[PDB]
Order: structure tokens, then C-alpha cells, then sequence
């Protein structure tokens, strides 16, 4: 009982906003654009809130960018779309 | 079906949550944002929205008075309360002020859409 | 720059392009346009883990790079209770 | 006022239509009010739905996009039509503009470039503070 209230009090606004966002259904992915925050910073806050038990790591997802190979293939395959 | 939507809440992050949820829809265009009651009444006269997401507890004017002021000034505007207040008396006042829906936050995104879609069906 | 456009001439490209599955061609076209790799499964009728398997192949096949790694996190029943406690802040 | 742009996406590729739907969904103004898979349906749907803007592929079954662009424009010249096609031959492009096309984007395209494209035809209009 006492541990949680000290944790809730030590939970800065950013962390309160995050927790409120995931409850509503907002995936952990579009959080940065909603808070004007760097994607890397938000991910460290997520890592802070999994360790303190406020969040569970459901799935690990990768964000990717095309290689120059990729853009070349896309430029070739585009007539299929 | 396009619903000109107005979001009224003193919590900026909460207007942000409500906008991000309405963004994935192909219906709800948030055309205005009010941070208190007083601004919500005159912005509702400005934009003539189809729908207003209305907090009650707000700095200058409560959401009940705002709803009530907007409804028998512009009754066609569907007003949905969206709030942490669950006390049934304040609920009763909201419905009697003219509110068409009532969401108790914390809410789930699909239920925000369920009130709104109930008032503007597909 | 434009060197890569020339380095990937038509003859070399067709071998890898014909290798690519129709779905895998769809991930690339979508990623090119700017649709994030977080955004495909809800757009391609695919479960999120299939997409992640396909992504990891396209990073192995060399068509993609790993910009950063993203966490899919849900509320514990602790965090579900915390949200209900701090809801008054919003 | 341009705060809401009723948009109609015309492409025979369902995936490409889905591409243009993710892009326009994040915006607060572009509302996809219809989709056509062929130019013949594009002509009729624009007639019936009266969209503010049509994203128009060219290479499509039944009727091409340039023929659709032209036929929609001699009924509805007020409709803005932006060709969204992979044909990059400058002739077809001259033909599209001469048919009435107000825009022309070449696939593959980046999403900000097509919103930058669309936002020229429907800019944010300021009345003053
Ligand atoms: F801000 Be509370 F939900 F009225
Ligand atoms: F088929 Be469209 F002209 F790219
Ligand atoms: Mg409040
Ligand atoms: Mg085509």
C-alpha cells in the first residue's frame, strides 16, 4: 500500500500521460507524436515503467527504413501498384 | 458521413487523446478545441459543430452550464460528456442540461467511438 | 546518391525482385511512401508477428535497415489502477 | 473553406488505394468519401458523390484515368483531380493536364509530397487573429 503511493507520487507528468494514453487504447508506438517527444526518450520511459511494473512488454516491434536496394526494388515493382 | 467535431477539455493531453482517436476515423474532423466552458459556448456558435466532446470540471465554466447554454442556443449540436465525474447527480444534471451522451473517463477508445457512432450511425 | 540507382541496374535487380513475395513487395512500397513499419499489420490484414517475421527477413535479405526498436506495452493491473487514480489530473 | 476536403481515391490497385487512405487518415481535413476500381466507376461515383478532390490512377481497367479525368471535368470542372500514377512518360502527363488534371504525382511517392501536392489545391485559409 505504501510502496504504490510513493511510486504514484514519484510518477512525473510524462509518465502519468503515457499510462493514461495506453489505457485509452493508444498503442505505445504513436505516443511520441502525441507528446512532442523524441522516440528514443519515450522508449526509455517505457523501459522505466516496465521495470517499476506499470507496463508489460507485450511485443517487440522493429521500425525500419529502406536501403538503397529497397528503394531500387520499390521503383521497379511500382507498376504492380 | 462527416461529423464536424469540437473537443472541450481543460486537459491539453486529453484533447490530444481525443484527437488522436478521432484521427483514425474517416468521420470525425476535430475543427476546434476549448480549454474551458466559456470558450466552448462561443466557439460552438462560431463553428456550428455537429458534435462536442464536453468535460465538466473546467476552470471558468463547468461543462454542464456550457452544454446547457449551447443546447437551447443550438439544440442540433449533439453534446457528449467526457469526464472523470461519475457521481450520478452530476450525470443527471448533464442529461437534463441536454447532453446526448456520457462517457466516464478513464475510457477505452472503442467506447468513445461507440457513443459518437451511436449519435451519427453508419 | 544516384550511384545506387546505377549500381542497381536492371539485370541484378530482377533476381532479387522475382525472389520477393507479393506481400514483401507490399511492405516495401508502403514503407517507401512513409507508412511506418509500425503501421502495416493494421493495413495488410496480417497479424503483427507475421509482419515482424517478414520485416526481419527483409533486413536479412538486405532490403531494409533497423532504425530503432519499438516496444509494444500494455498496462499491468497495477498500471490500470494507477490510471484510475490519476484520471482526475486530466 | 478547405478545413474538410471530401476526397475520392481512384486506383485499380487495392493496396495503393489503402496507401492513400493511411496518408489521408492522419490529416484532419481529407476524408475519403469513396473509392473506384476502374475509370468507369470513377466517372459515375464522382457524378454521384461530388467529391472535392479525386486521386486518379491512369492505368486501370475499363476506362483509363485521363479519359476519366476529362469526362469528370466536363461535368464537374469544380472537382480537383490529381493524377496518382506510375506512368512517368511526359506525354501521358501533358495529356493528363490537358484533360483537366490539376495535379500529377509519380509512384513511388513519399506521403508528405502528396499532401504537399494536395494542400496546394486546398490550402489552409487564414481569416486573421
Ligand atoms: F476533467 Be474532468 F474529467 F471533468
Ligand atoms: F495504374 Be496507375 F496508373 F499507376
Ligand atoms: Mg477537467
Ligand atoms: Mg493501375
Amino acid at each position: 500500500g505504501d510502496k504504490l503511493k510513493n511510486e504514484v507520487e514519484q510518477l512525473a507528468p510524462e509518465e502519468q500521460e503515457i499510462l493514461t494514453a495506453i489505457y485509452t487504447g493508444i498503442t505505445s508506438l504513436e505516443l511520441p507524436g502525441m507528446m512532442g517527444m523524441d522516440i528514443d526518450e519515450v522508449e526509455k520511459v517505457l523501459e522505466k515503467l516496465i521495470d517499476q511494473g506499470f507496463l508489460d512488454l507485450v511485443r517487440i516491434r522493429k521500425e525500419t527504413d529502406l536501403t538503397e536496394k529497397g528503394r531500387a526494388v520499390t521503383n521497379f515493382i511500382i507498376t504492380n501498384f | 458521413s462527416i461529423v464536424k467535431t469540437m473537443i472541450v477539455d481543460d486537459s491539453a493531453f486529453m484533447r490530444n487523446i481525443l484527437k488522436r482517436i478521432l484521427s483514425t476515423t474517416n468521420k470525425y474532423v476535430v475543427i476546434g478545441e476549448a480549454a474551458n466552458g466559456a470558450d466552448a459556448i462561443k466557439m460552438a456558435e462560431e463553428l456550428q459543430p455537429d458534435l462536442i466532446s464536453m468535460d465538466i470540471v473546467m476552470p471558468e465554466t463547468d461543462g454542464i452550464t456550457a452544454t446547457k447554454a449551447i443546447k437551447e442556443k443550438t439544440p442540433e449540436i449533439k453534446i457528449v460528456m467526457c469526464t472523470s465525474v461519475d457521481q450520478e447527480q452530476k450525470m443527471i444534471d448533464a442529461v437534463n442540461a441536454g447532453a446526448d451522451g456520457y462517457i466516464v473517463k478513464p475510457f477505452q477508445a472503442p467506447k468513445i467511438l461507440e457513443q459518437f457512432n451511436k449519435l451519427f450511425p453508419v
